[PDB]
């Protein structure tokens, strides 16, 4: 019965429940490795003794925090629990290749715990930039481990965009157009086709050195005629795809929650909505060597990266006022997700025109592979996706279970999380302007003072983290029902009550004829 | 959105095992491991 | 006065404030740790080789 | 007795008027970048440059002879 | 070479360093302007307390929303261009030195006349003579007459590495079978300091950088003398 | 069971009038009070004004819009974790962190601001710009 | 799609079911981005929550 | 009769599981003959993985073609995930394609300056690789012809079509294996020769992947289970082996007319 | 959209014949749906509604949304008091500053 | 249907005693918590 319902499994609902506990394990698992990361530099010299394994580290941090952990929730978990449930679809289009992929992502989990115990380690980054990662410097199992990972990972994320794209323009019912769909089936789409459209690049780019290590090619090696710039232009031209992928269900999930406790009835702007997301979506690949200032590009290619990436600038700009405007002129209960959808919008906001400051490309010819990018993303992931996640955790958690959450320590929470986010990566906003590179176990006195202030918001995130555990816990054990949930006459998946049943839209809809 | 009474009231006893129950487990590892750094660095 | 927010709330205001202020204050100065605070002003650098 | 207050567009007139207060705190606050750290930085280099000399400045680091091509 | 409680950037060193903080500043100016725009918004619809939920109309504001946009990422945009198009004017090279990034240290020679090569390591902390810097002191620095424009031949020979030298205000990306051109000019002697920029193994935080400034008669006198 | 598909009652300034009143379960008294509705109106009087409004309407805007005192309680357990969290730094410095590295006590910062002043670092804005070098004192 | 577009008094939009209760969704403007959704049981015909169209439940058993 | 809406119903099932386990081993096995030179865990990754897609798509095709759960938008949602695979491949080759444009278009200093790098003589283009463009585009006209003969209703016509285009596919096969065995240097052998060689092996792979699906198809249709408009499994051939054909010549065009 | 028929037509909207406690809840709710403070012909149709269908409650949840609706200044209110007096004593409805439904 | 389904139920871990429900999730995140720290050590014995 467990083993062929849960071990088994073909329903949305519980392949996203173990999506989300799947990517819990992965969060902290990211989380530790972070703390291991940043404990090395809360103090001056070398904690961790060798900086291998502190470079061992910050890959692993990358990898599964990015391709384990927020994918995991958005795309898979809030992604399959919401999108049949938003559409009117009782089930979703494959759900036994959907749960392949489910089967096949702690696999790649376990491929890049075993690189971790392989003795060489994987000592390269995020990137896998040869020949660091070629067959002089990292001879050993663990890189090869990383790139079947990736190839794992790629896997499962390819055929879970075919079940978006293939649920999305079938399940659903067939009257209702697509330009009338809710955001985040926009965002689910938009999102998956730009999957499907970049993980062969980075499959392509991953089996390209693959046979560079094991099949004793030269295709990275310049001494044989190799060029690890096709290597950085493959990775990176899935790099920022894969950032828009990474991004774009909070765009989904905050609009949702959004027009849920602003009092509205639509957002604002939904046809300006649709076409900036897909003008992002469509656009999002001919930015994608603004990563790629200092290899030695030409001047003009150059300026014509940092061009487009002012004009994506653009949209999302459009994006975010209409944001400003669709919570415009409603009364807002003060959820703690609304917290969280504020704190959004200013630190995405900030991020963003960071983003914009890193996209000028004298300023990048200088400030590359610096703690500056580094307070970029993590202000657009580590508080961007994080509470991006944690508004939609908190707002559909009933959903999900059944039961609430203590709203006095949600918002306590989203305070502990606020705080430690922003007085950690501010100090980096000002390491990076300072000017020391990244990858590095021990710095100066100079930048002491601000790793050490960035190291103790970094234990406050870690008390965040045991604080929402514990109302995750506080939640599951005082089991509180919910009697009624308002704005189900427009929102679809709070009307089938809390929580939805196992086999949900049996008869499907009645589509107005028009 | 709206709840009815809990199904079960933790008490401040409760609450207070639980808080610190993962707060001290949760970190636990941490200290077993952070604590003996030294010692797990000795090749002995 | 029903709620738990009337007098508790005051209560757990005054509680938090004197433990934050205490354990920062004694993290930021009854450590011994080096903040490695600006050297304008408060040193007198002294000739080496 | 009392006249006719506003009936309509209360919020409308508060988003427009604020929606003025926020251009002009925002060019406010550009301004304050300006007069605080922008033109200083012009100035000092400007200041610097006038009353510079590379020769006697590097006669100065030399006399300590901190460098490994001065002995 | 960094200060503490740095809260900007290095101070010049080139004057593309000299005009790319004035562009910085201009920047900056906008990232508060915007920041600013949308704090006091948000504060003013946090504070209000007047509801209008029925259908907003929406073909009212597009174009000043996307017509201011595209105004001031341009006016972003050309001082970028230009300072990008003007990284590379037709170089006066008085002097050529190449720099070749070794597994775990640098290389750096001169070979324009009497060829000249050395290598350049990290100076170990219990090593270190009183009154010099961690992680950036190196035992044999590279040399650089002033107020000219030199030649930076930057290429790797085992792993790609990133020299780097943000008082100059500059990094190239060493690759392997591949040399890119960078060109300094400066206008203050001294020591001027940088790292790598780009993982390169076991001992990546470990390979820092020094230029030192010196005119072009000295420059000369150690070509002479080190003999 | 079914009160998802039911219409069910709510309290905001979003939906003034619920489709449906709080108490549906009518006693004796509040038929008297219904047909007493359904009769005249001026002869209606304050008490059963209130029991009528709220037997139909559960709370008012008066009790509804009040400032209530959670942002206070959140703020102060917030802080008090984030001195349970310095609490934490306490105890990670006093075990794991040794000792620092000998380049940072007062004797090598006196010898190496001596140096940075000597080699003339950032002079413009970033160090030496704050130091006089004919008083050969701080600014 | 269904057929019998007539939202009236006299003559509902009659809806199709196995069960007693029914989901429906009104597109209740044309080119509407908005979706109105909303339950009905089998009885009196049920009606939009903002435009006041009516839907009648009939049952089919197949 | 419970199920109201006219979409698919799935009995819960063991094989997305197992085949993922499948995956897991094979990679193991893979890891584990790169580097610690054994061989048992690749062959039990091989036979784990085909067993289970085996019988992976022998469940789909008891549940489809004898069972009838495959609406006609069941299929169109089928032709939708066809075409998103076909297109993901696209820009897996298109990939692989620009890694080759990027290596020729900018000849790397240490081969000449010149595509191809000089002291190799790579096979000419004149004879077989025409025959090989010659007997793909033969089995895709008469795949062609089979889809007609599908629409037209005979069998035997059907049967001959398919026969010849299975023995096209082999044909190709086995004469690639030829010039492998007669090519003048290795995979290991330059940065152009490591190119086309794990190119060319790779759309091999994709061909004999192919050429099993039009087996399968072949032993489907003489089991009477293809009818007159449902037959999306050989629309799914067809949509594959155009997709091939368009894709070899592509490598054709590039490769071999490009700098030889 | 304009006043004069805008208001009209809310005025015979809330005083047709065929009222019903659905229709008046849909049209108080679509009202504040706009940025708008109702007018006292608005609200006089309204209690003309509340009056015909016997729903004291409804008119004072009325009276306490435009409390609502006032807004940060409270000059609007007794403005509404002043112009709908003849109504209050007319039907006997009152308001929740006599009613005490103010304080918490 | 044939499977029972409810709140708390539809999830892969049994809910209705909240100590042992605890000791599942405290031991589960602890050792999610605790594996990079067994990476860590692992390496720092293996060096
Ligand atoms: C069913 C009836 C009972 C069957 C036996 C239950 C105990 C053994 C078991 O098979 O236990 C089941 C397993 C399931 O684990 C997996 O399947 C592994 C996934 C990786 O439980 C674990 O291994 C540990 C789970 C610990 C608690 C996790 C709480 C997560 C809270 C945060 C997410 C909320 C999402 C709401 C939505
Ligand atoms: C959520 C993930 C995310 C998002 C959204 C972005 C968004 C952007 N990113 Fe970035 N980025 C990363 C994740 C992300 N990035 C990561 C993970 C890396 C490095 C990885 C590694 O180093 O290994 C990276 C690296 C990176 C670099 C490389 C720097 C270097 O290392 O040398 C650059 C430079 O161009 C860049 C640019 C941008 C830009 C220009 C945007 C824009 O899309 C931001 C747009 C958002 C806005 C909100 C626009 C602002 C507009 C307004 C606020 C409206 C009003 C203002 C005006 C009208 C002016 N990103
Ligand atoms: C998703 C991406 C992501 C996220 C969240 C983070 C989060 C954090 N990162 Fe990360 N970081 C990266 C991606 C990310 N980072 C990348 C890509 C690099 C560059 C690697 C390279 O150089 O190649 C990097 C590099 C990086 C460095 C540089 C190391 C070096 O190069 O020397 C540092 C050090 O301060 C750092 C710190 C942190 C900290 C302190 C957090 C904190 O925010 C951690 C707290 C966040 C969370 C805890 C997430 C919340 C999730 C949960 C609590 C569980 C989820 C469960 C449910 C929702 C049910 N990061
Ligand atoms: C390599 C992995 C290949 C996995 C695969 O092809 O699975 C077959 C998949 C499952 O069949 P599916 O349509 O999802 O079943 C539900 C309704 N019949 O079949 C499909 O989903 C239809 C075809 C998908 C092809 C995906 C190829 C990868
Ligand atoms: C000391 C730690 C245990 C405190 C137990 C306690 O006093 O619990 C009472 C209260 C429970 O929460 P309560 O205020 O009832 O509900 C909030 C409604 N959103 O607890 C709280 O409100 C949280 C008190 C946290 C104190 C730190
Ligand atoms: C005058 C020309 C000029 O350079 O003005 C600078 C600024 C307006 O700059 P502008 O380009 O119009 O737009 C902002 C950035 N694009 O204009 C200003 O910053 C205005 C400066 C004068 C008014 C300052 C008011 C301060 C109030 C406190
Ligand atoms: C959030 C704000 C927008 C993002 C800013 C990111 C960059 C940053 O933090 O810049 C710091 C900025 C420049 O530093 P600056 O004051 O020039 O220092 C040299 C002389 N003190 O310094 C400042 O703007 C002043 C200090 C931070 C104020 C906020
Ligand atoms: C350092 C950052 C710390 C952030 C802490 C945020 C705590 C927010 C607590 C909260 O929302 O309390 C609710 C309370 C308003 O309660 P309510 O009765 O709904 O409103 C009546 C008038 N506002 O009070 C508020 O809503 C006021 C506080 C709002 C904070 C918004 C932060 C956005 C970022
Ligand atoms: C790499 C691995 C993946 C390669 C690509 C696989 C693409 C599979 C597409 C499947 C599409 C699908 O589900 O089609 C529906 C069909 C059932 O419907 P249908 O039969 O058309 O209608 C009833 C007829 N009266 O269902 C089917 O037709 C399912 C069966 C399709 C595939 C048949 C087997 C092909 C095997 C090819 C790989 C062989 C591997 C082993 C040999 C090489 C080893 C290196
Ligand atoms: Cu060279 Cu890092
Ligand atoms: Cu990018
Ligand atoms: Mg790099
Ligand atoms: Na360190
Ligand atoms: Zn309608």
């Amino acid at each position: 019965m467990f083993i062929n319902r849960w071990l088994f499994s073909t329903n949305h609902k519980d392949i996203g429940t173990l999506y989300l506990l799947f990517g819990a394990w992965a969060g902290m698992v990211g989380t530790a490795l972070s703390i291991l990361i940043r404990a090395e530099l809360g103090q001056p010299g070398a904690l961790l003794g060798d900086d291998q394994i502190y470079n061992v580290i910050v890959t692993a941090h990358a990898f599964v925090m990015i391709f384990f952990m927020v994918m995991p929730m958005m795309i898979g978990g809030f992604g399959n629990w919401l999108v049949p449930l938003m559409i009117g679809a009782p089930d979703m289009a494959f759900p036994r290749m959907n749960n392949m992929s489910f089967w096949l992502l702690p696999p790649s989990f376990l491929l890049l715990l075993a690189s971790s115990m392989v003795e060489a380690g994987a000592g390269t980054g995020w990137t896998v930039y040869p020949p660091l990662a070629g067959n002089l410097a990292h001879a050993g199992a663990s890189v090869d481990l990383t790139i079947f990972s990736l190839h794992l990972a790629g896997v499962s994320s390819i055929l879970g965009a075919i079940n978006f794209i293939t649920t999305i323009i079938n399940m659903k019912p067939p009257a209702m157009t697509q330009y009338q769909t809710p955001l985040f089936v926009w965002s689910v789409l938009i999102t998956a086709v730009l999957l499907l459209l970049s993980l062969p690049v980075l499959a392509a780019g991953i089996t390209m050195l693959l046979t560079d290590r094991n099949l004793n090619t030269t295709f990275f090696d310049p001494a044989g005629g190799g060029d690890p710039i096709l290597y950085q232009h493959l990775f990176w031209f899935f790099g920022h795809p894969e950032v828009y992928i990474l991004i774009l269900p909070g765009f989904g999930i905050i609009s949702h929650v959004v027009t849920y406790y602003s009092g509205k009835k639509e957002p604002f702007g939904y046809m300006g909505m649709v076409w900036a997301m897909m003008s992002i979506g469509f656009l999002g690949f001919i930015v994608w060597a603004h990563h790629m200032f200092t290899v030695g590009l030409d001047v003009d290619t150059r300026a014509y990266f940092t061009s487009a990436t002012m004009i994506i600038a653009i949209p999302t700009g459009v994006k975010v006022f209409s944001w400003l405007a669709t919570l415009h002129g409603g009364n807002i209960k003060w959820s703690p997700a609304m917290l969280w959808a504020l704190g959004f919008i200013f630190l995405f906001t900030v991020g963003g025109l960071t983003g914009i400051v890193l996209s000028n490309s004298s300023l990048d010819i200088v400030l590359h592979d610096t703690y500056y990018v580094v307070a970029h993303f993590h202000y657009v992931l580590s508080m961007g996706a994080v509470f991006a996640i944690m508004a939609g955790f908190v707002h559909w958690f009933p959903l999900f279970s059944g039961f609430t959450l203590d709203d006095t320590w949600a918002k306590a929470h989203f305070a502990i999380m606020f705080v430690g986010v922003n007085m950690t990566f501010f100090p980096q906003h000002f390491l990076g302007l300072s000017g020391m590179p990244r990858r590095y176990s021990d710095y100066p006195d100079a930048y002491t003072t601000w790793n050490t202030v960035s190291s103790m918001g970094s234990f406050i995130s870690l008390t965040a983290v045991l604080i929402m555990i514990f109302m995750i816990w506080e939640a599951f054990a005082s089991k509180r029902e919910v009697m009624s949930v308002s704005y189900a006459s427009t929102n679809l998946e709070w009307l089938h009550g809390c929580p939805p049943p196992y086999h949900t839209f049996e008869e499907p809809t009645y589509v107005k004829v028009k | 959105v709206h709840s009815k009474p809990a199904r079960e009231q933790l008490g401040v006893l409760d609450i207070t095992i639980g808080l610190t129950s993962c707060f001290v487990c949760c970190l636990l590892p941490a200290g077993w491991v952070l604590s003996h750094l030294e010692s797990y660095k000795k090749r002995e | 006065a029903p709620s738990f927010h009337d007098k508790y709330g005051n209560a757990i205001l005054a509680g938090g404030a004197i433990f934050c202020v205490s354990t920062w204050t004694y993290t930021a100065t009854q450590i011994g740790i080096e903040w490695n605070m600006s050297p304008v002003g408060r040193v007198t650098p002294k000739e080496w080789r | 007795l009392l006249p006719k207050p506003q009936m309509r567009g209360l919020l409308a007139k508060r988003l427009r008027v604020h929606i003025a207060g926020a251009f002009i705190v925002a060019l406010g606050v550009a301004a304050a970048y300006k007069f605080g750290v922008a033109e200083p930085r012009k100035k000092a280099y400007a200041e610097f440059y006038r009353n510079y000399d590379s020769m006697k400045d590097f006669e100065e680091m030399r006399k300590a002879g901190i460098f490994q091509s001065a002995k | 070479m960094a200060y503490p409680f740095q809260l900007g950037l290095q101070d010049a060193t080139s004057p593309i360093m000299e005009e790319l903080m004035n562009f910085h500043d201009h920047t900056l100016m906008i990232v508060f302007l915007i920041s600013s725009l949308v704090l006091y918004i948000i504060s003013l619809m946090l504070t209000t307390k007047l509801t209008h939920t029925s259908t907003m109309d929406a073909q009212e504001v597009e174009t000043i929303w996307t017509i201011l946009p595209a105004v001031i990422l341009i006016m972003i945009a050309l001082p970028s261009l230009r300072i990008l198009y003007m990284m590379d004017e037709i170089n006066n090279p008085v002097l050529t030195v190449k720099t070749m990034g070794h597994q775990w240290y640098w290389s750096y020679e001169y070979t324009d006349y009497e060829d000249l090569c050395f290598d350049s390591y990290m100076i170990p902390t219990n090593d270190l003579k009183p009154g010099e810097l961690r992680l950036l002191e190196v035992d044999n620095r590279v040399v650089l007459p002033m107020e000219l424009p030199i030649r930076m031949l930057i290429s790797s020979e085992d792993v790609l590495h990133s020299w780097a030298v943000p008082s100059l205000g500059l990094k190239t990306d060493a690759i392997p079978g591949r040399l890119n051109q960078a060109t300094v000019t400066s206008n203050r002697p001294g020591l001027f300091y940088g790292q790598c920029s780009e993982i390169c193994g076991s001992n990546h935080s470990f390979m820092p950088i020094v230029l030192e400034m010196v005119p072009l008669k000295y420059f000369e006198n150690w070509s002479a003398s080190m003999i | 069971s079914e009160d998802y598909a039911f219409p069910t009652y709510a309290d905001r300034r979003d939906y003034p009038l619920p489709d449906v009143a709080h108490v549906t379960m009518l006693s004796a008294s509040q038929k008297a009070l219904k047909e007493k509705e359904k009769a005249d109106w001026s002869s209606l009087s304050r008490d059963e004004k209130v029991q009528l409004y709220r037997i139909q309407f559960n709370e008012s805007f008066a009790e509804m819009n009040r400032g209530t005192n959670e942002w206070k309680t959140v703020v102060g357990m917030a802080m008090f974790f984030i001195g349970f969290t310095a609490l934490v730094l306490i105890w990670e410095k006093s075990y794991v962190y040794g000792p620092i590295p000998h380049t940072f006590d007062r004797d090598w910062v006196a010898m190496q601001t001596k140096r940075m002043l000597d080699m003339k670092a950032n002079p413009i804005q970033g160090f030496s710009a704050k130091w006089d070098y004919d008083k050969n004192e701080w600014k | 799609p269904p057929k019998a577009a007539s939202g009236t008094k006299e003559d509902p939009n009659l809806v199709p079911s196995i069960s007693n209760k029914r989901i429906v969704g009104c597109i209740c403007e044309e080119d509407n981005c908005t979706v109105i959704w909303f339950w009905l049981h089998k009885g009196e015909s049920q009606r939009c929550p903002n435009c006041g169209t009516h839907y009648k439940l009939v049952p089919h058993q197949m | 009769t419970h199920q109201t809406h006219a979409y698919h119903m799935v009995n819960p099932s063991p094989w997305p599981l197992t085949g993922a386990f499948s995956a897991l081993l094979l990679t193991s096995g893979l890891v584990m003959w790169f580097h610690y030179n054994s061989i048992t865990l690749l062959t039990l990754g091989l036979l784990t993985n085909i067993l289970t897609m085996y019988q992976w798509w022998r469940d789909v095709i008891r549940e489809g073609t004898y069972q009838g759960h495959h609406t006609p938008i069941v299929q169109k949602g089928l032709r939708y995930g066809m075409i998103l695979f076909i297109v993901s491949e696209v820009f897996f080759f298109a990939g692989f394609f620009w890694a080759f444009y990027h290596s020729s278009l900018v000849p790397t200093h240490d081969l000449g300056g010149c595509w191809p790098p000089t002291g190799i003589s790579p096979l000419n283009p004149l004879e077989v690789p025409l025959l090989n463009t010659s007997v793909l585009l033969a089995s895709g006209v008469s795949i062609t012809w089979a889809h007609h003969s599908l629409m037209e209703g005979k069998r035997n016509h059907m049967n001959q079509a398919l026969l010849i285009t299975i023995m096209l596919g082999l044909y190709f096969t086995i004469l690639q294996a030829s010039e492998y065995f007669e090519t003048s240097f290795s995979i290991s052998d330059g940065i152009y020769g490591s190119t086309f060689f794990m190119a060319t092996g790779f759309h091999g792979l994709h061909v004999i992947i192919g050429s099993t699906f039009l087996i399968v198809c072949l032993l489907r249709q003489l089991k009477f289970h293809f009818t007159s408009k449902h037959h999306f499994g050989f629309e799914a051939a067809a949509w594959y082996w155009h997709f091939v054909d368009v894709v070899w010549l592509f490598l054709y065009v590039s490769i071999y007319w490009w700098g030889s | 959209e304009t006043d004069e028929e805008f208001d009209a037509r809310w005025v015979t909207y809330f005083n047709k014949p065929d009222i019903d406690a659905w229709e008046l809840r849909k049209g108080m709710n679509t009202l504040v749906g706009y940025d708008l403070v109702p007018e006292p012909k608005i609200i006089d149709a309204a209690l003309r509604a509340c009056r015909r269908l016997n729903d004291f409650a409804s008119a004072v949840r009325i009276l306490e949304v435009v409390k609502d609706k006032a807004g940060p200044h409270k000059e609007i209110y007794p403005y509404v008091i002043q112009e709908l007096r003849p109504t209050l004593n007319e039907l006997g409805i009152s308001t929740p500053e006599e009613l005490g439904l103010d304080k918490v | 249907s044939h499977y029972e389904e409810g709140p708390g139920k539809n999830l892969p871990f049994s809910v209705e005693n909240k100590w042992r429900l605890l000791a599942m999730m405290t031991v589960y995140f602890g050792s999610g918590f605790a594996a990079p720290f067994f990476i860590v050590r692992h390496q720092l014995l293996k060096k």
